[PDB]
């Protein structure tokens, strides 16, 4: 029961994370790169600073990782292996976290209501800042779900142990990377 | 219409995620406590003044000193939480939570939130604490902590019974208006 509810959360929240990044990319990022609206000079061609490597992060979850978590739906005790397998991909959260401070300032100092305007326009409940915190949230949440699985998975649980190891190592490295 | 960003901080043992879920669903989740509460916003009227309340969880970030602050800028009000049956969490208000919140957001209102009031009068909890030469955190302790940190209100609540829960968020909003 408990291992199953946790696995269902893992997957349900993964789907929503992919929905959320996708939304972010097809609204806030798209308007900037589209050429369909007035881009403050202060942010022009600086979408790499705003959105960091979130495209790549999205591609990873949307092309690979969600497809692979789904395969472990009936195998919660093994799902730690999913993370070991894809450990190198998570290093791209290190890059993203390094860049988030610069991203945030740039949006204060130079975007005015640009993004508030698009938010209003599309009817989005989440501000660009709310979307852009999500990778930082998500990368610290995986370790919580693995711990929860450990509280309810038997001697078959070094296939969580090492997954958890990775998902503790990634955020700490991202945390250790900040200036 | 006024938007409000609210960030909820504190130790893992406060039940941050549970608090928010229980507040937003009007129900303790019960069976399974989800570990994920995604950034939320909803309209609420306060003193008949409708408001868009935005809630951000921070659970999972409790060991990443440089990552937690990424959520801090442009926050309108903080809930700093401790559990009423964890003296350590309470002490961490002083030692961990208030410092970094002030450092980054020196003029943002703080509500001091005491959680798990449903456990302060619980024999097994109280006994488990007596065995560590400890007691639960009582009301004057929270009031004295609030004062020390500059909190606008010290408030007690339970996600379990929902006692004081709606009120926590009512006053988060009143602290901004
Ligand atoms: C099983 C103990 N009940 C709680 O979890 N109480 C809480 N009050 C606020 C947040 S969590």
């Amino acid at each position: 029961r408990k291992k199953e509810f946790i696995m269902a959360e893992l997957l349900q929240t993964e789907k929503a994370y992919v929905r959320d990044l996708h939304e972010c990319l097809e609204t806030y990022l798209w308007e900037m790169t589209s050429g369909v609206e007035e881009i403050p000079p202060g942010i022009l061609n600086k979408e790499h600073i705003i959105f960091g490597n979130i495209q790549e992060i999205y591609d990873f979850h949307n092309n690979i990782f969600l497809k692979e978590l789904e395969k472990y739906e009936q195998l919660p005790e093994d799902v730690g292996h999913c993370f070991v397998t894809w450990a190198d991909k998570f290093q791209m959260y290190v890059t993203y976290c390094k860049n988030k401070p610069d991203s945030n300032q740039l949006i204060l100092e130079h975007a005015g209501t640009f993004f508030d305007e698009i938010q209003q326009r599309h009817g989005l409940a989440n501000s660009i800042s709310s979307y852009l915190i999500k990778p930082v949230q998500r990368v610290t949440k995986y370790q919580l779900l693995l711990k929860e699985l450990l509280t309810c998975c038997e001697e078959g649980k070094g296939e969580l142990k090492d997954g958890l190891e990775v998902m503790l190592s990634v955020p700490k490295k991202a945390n250790d990377a900040m200036h | 219409m006024q938007a409000i960003k609210c960030v909820v901080v504190g130790d893992g043992a406060v039940g941050k995620t549970c608090l928010l879920i229980s507040y937003t669903t009007n129900a303790f989740p019960g069976e399974y406590i989800p570990t994920v509460f995604d950034n939320y916003s909803a309209n609420v009227m306060v003193d008949g003044k409708p408001v868009n309340l935005g809630l951000w969880d921070t659970a999972g970030q409790e060991d990443y000193d440089r990552l937690r602050p990424l959520s801090y800028p442009q926050t309108d009000v903080f809930l700093i939480c401790f559990s009423l049956v964890s003296p350590a969490s309470f002490e961490n208000v002083r030692a961990k939570w208030y410092p970094e919140v002030r450092h980054h957001c020196p003029n943002t209102p703080i509500i001091l939130v005491g959680t798990k009031l449903d456990l302060r009068d619980d024999k097994d909890t109280i006994e488990k604490l007596k065995e560590k030469k400890l007691t639960p955190i009582t009301y004057p302790q929270g009031l004295a902590m609030a004062k020390e940190i500059g909190a606008v209100k010290y408030l007690e609540c339970s996600a379990l019974t929902q006692r004081g829960l709606k009120t926590v968020f009512d006053e988060a909003i009143r602290a901004v208006l």
